[PDB]
């Protein structure tokens, strides 16, 4: 056996923009995984068309973290609400193992059609 | 013989089928094989011990047999449904060895089976078990491996010190005589990884999954995602076989003219030192996936990890 | 999780790295001149294969180094009242000097 | 020389490896042979290219 993600991830809210200032309001559902210090967050989704920067504050209350996105990726999945048509962003530099990580639980235990 | 023999000519199915059982009738046969693991119980680079197949090698004219194996898996129900999916997603490959399934009734039951049709008897993380953990008094199947492939002969292991590296250093020679094998075995692992990316699959790479001819196969891990978003990790497997692209020379071949072996050397401008795009064009040709940034001039690396990464 | 920092992790771990650190200073200790060494190991450890042996040196050097080591050059002590065999073109001997005994 | 400013002239930006200056302008070699079996397949006659 080699394996994905043996043992699962967590999201907890999040907030996004396109431009410098459009950081707003909670605006996708973020992934994230525990580090010993900062936690450092994988996934972002959310029924966002073309947003660049996703922003959450510094642990001090002093910065913002800043991130810039990729080009977006397509899926419809199932839900009581239906086909939500969204799209899913991984932030900059984000590798493969991380993605492949996300992408796992999500199809996983996310509905996809 | 009507279940020894009628599962013999079942697993021939329509193809060349002059098979033998090697083993026993129809249960499995138990190897000391390589493997490299990791779920949430173990993890590691070790030999292990395979108990859930049944062999069957091909016969040539005048009976002669060859390295040509029917190897026929045996399992649960829906391992099979998956495997086959993935199968049938990604069957157009030639990177992909061939499949077969079927069911047979084993005393009161029909059991589910999965055949793979023509592998090789070693894969491709016993050869880099064998140079990396290398010990003289137990060597049979570096040993194997280098008769199979005419890389040497049997009386080559009588003169003894024959492995040693300042005494007979000739041994180089023997060992860059397998340079080819892993080229093209690099080559196959490209084109696997841009039809999984293609179809929508995702999964991990491991050495034990590619057979000596460059083929694939055991999708049991993979998953599926929508089409054009398939991520391959490549991440121990080009690293566990990077001290054995040295060792048989395996780049060789772009010397010649036309990454001919049969062609006249290239021939360049004497003036010449820059090479920037020839390295860039080399590792988009074999290492594609690998998804950290290559710098060529190691004056414009971000630390001293990078220059070792780089260099 | 030594697996999974070599290929799974990306960046350094540094829990990991002391931790790693404390268990190799416990039970194998290293006294080091320019390339001439000597070791103290834990024997069960190294008789389960938890800690290196004289045949991991062998297959290290092999693939690593493009050098054959024989194990007529190397050297093994299993009593301790008498060190190390050779260090430095010199041989040990436990001697009673005064009140005590030293190592000579 | 001249044999020196004739390659130097045909780099694009000035620069040559230092390996290639005494390969192509020198004007005297020197060949320093081991055994006699060495001596028939490099310099044998009385001229012979390299
Ligand atoms: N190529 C090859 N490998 C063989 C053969 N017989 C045994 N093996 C060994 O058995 C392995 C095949 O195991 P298999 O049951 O197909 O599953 P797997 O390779 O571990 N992949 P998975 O993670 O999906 O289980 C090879 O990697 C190799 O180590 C043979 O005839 N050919
Ligand atoms: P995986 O690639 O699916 O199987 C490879 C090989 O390794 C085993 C052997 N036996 C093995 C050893 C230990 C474990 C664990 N903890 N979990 C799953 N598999 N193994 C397997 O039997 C298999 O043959
Ligand atoms: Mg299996
Ligand atoms: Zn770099």
């Amino acid at each position: 056996n080699n394996e994905l993600s043996p043992v699962a991830l967590r999201q907890m809210s999040c907030a996004a923009g396109t431009t410098q200032t459009a950081c707003t309001d909670d605006n996708a559902l973020a992934y994230y995984n525990t580090t010993k210090g900062g936690r450092f967050v994988l996934a972002l989704l959310s029924d966002l068309q073309d947003l660049k920067w996703a922003r959450f504050p510094k642990s001090d209350g002093t910065g913002t973290i800043y991130t810039e996105l990729e080009p977006p990726c397509r899926f419809v999945t199932d839900t009581p609400k239906g086909p939500k048509v969204k799209y899913l962003y991984f932030i900059k530099g984000l590798n493969n193992l991380n993605r492949g990580m996300v992408l796992g639980s999500l199809a996983a235990t996310v509905r996809l059609q | 013989s009507a279940d020894a023999q009628s599962f013999l000519n079942r697993v021939c199915g329509v193809s060349a089928a002059r098979l033998t059982p090697c083993g026993t009738g129809t249960s499995t046969d138990v190897v000391y094989r390589a493997f490299d693991i990791y779920n949430d119980k173990v993890a590691g680079f070790a030999k292990f011990l395979k108990t859930n197949c049944c062999r069957f090698q091909e016969k040539d004219e005048d009976d002669n047999l060859i390295d040509s194996y029917f190897v026929v898996k045996r399992h649960t129900f829906s391992n099979y449904q998956h495997e086959e999916t993935i199968y049938n997603l990604l069957k157009d490959c030639p990177a992909v060895a061939k499949h077969d399934f079927f069911k047979f009734r084993i005393d009161g039951d029909m059991v589910p089976h999965i055949s793979r049709q023509r592998l090789t008897k070693y894969t491709m993380a016993d050869l880099v078990y064998a140079l990396r953990h290398f010990d003289e008094g137990n060597c049979d199947t570096l040993k194997e491996i280098l008769v199979t492939y005419n890389c040497c002969d049997d009386d080559y292991f009588n003169k003894k010190d024959w492995y040693d590296f300042v005494e007979n250093p000739d041994i180089l020679r023997v060992y860059a005589n397998l340079g080819e094998r892993v080229r093209q075995a690099l080559l196959k692992t490209v084109q696997f990884c841009d039809a999984m990316r293609n179809a929508g699959i995702v999964g991990v790479l491991t050495l034990d999954n590619q057979d000596l001819n460059g083929n694939w196969y055991d999708f049991g891990d993979f998953i599926q995602t929508t089409p054009g978003s398939g991520v391959p990790v490549v991440d121990s497997y080009y690293s566990l076989l990077m001290p054995i692209l040295t060792l048989t020379r395996a780049l060789t071949a772009e010397s010649h003219v036309d990454t001919d072996l049969t062609k006249p050397y290239i021939k360049w401008d004497l003036l010449k030192y820059d090479f920037t795009e020839e390295r860039l064009k080399l590792f988009d040709r074999y290492f594609k996936y690998w998804d950290q940034t290559y710098h060529p001039n190691c004056v414009n690396c971000l630390d001293d990890r990078c220059i070792l990464h780089c260099a | 999780r030594l697996y999974e920092c070599l290929y799974r992790n990306r960046d350094v771990d540094t829990d990991f790295v002391n931790e790693f650190y404390a268990y190799l200073r416990k039970h194998f200790s290293m006294m080091i001149l320019s390339d001439d060494a000597v070791v103290c190991f834990n024997s069960t450890y190294a008789s389960q294969g938890l800690v290196a042996s004289i045949k991991n040196f062998k297959s290290v050097l092999y693939y690593q180094n493009n050098v054959f080591m024989s194990e007529a050059k190397c050297w093994t002590e299993t009593d301790l009242t008498k060190g190390p065999h050779e260090f430095c073109s010199q041989h040990t001997m436990l001697v009673k000097q005064g009140d005590d005994y030293v190592y000579l | 020389n001249d044999a020196l400013n004739n390659i130097i002239n045909n780099a694009r930006d000035g620069c040559v490896p230092l390996n290639i200056i005494p390969l192509t302008t020198a004007a005297k070699l020197m060949v320093v042979i081991p055994d006699y079996n060495t001596y028939k397949n490099t310099c044998d006659g009385t001229t012979f290219t390299y």
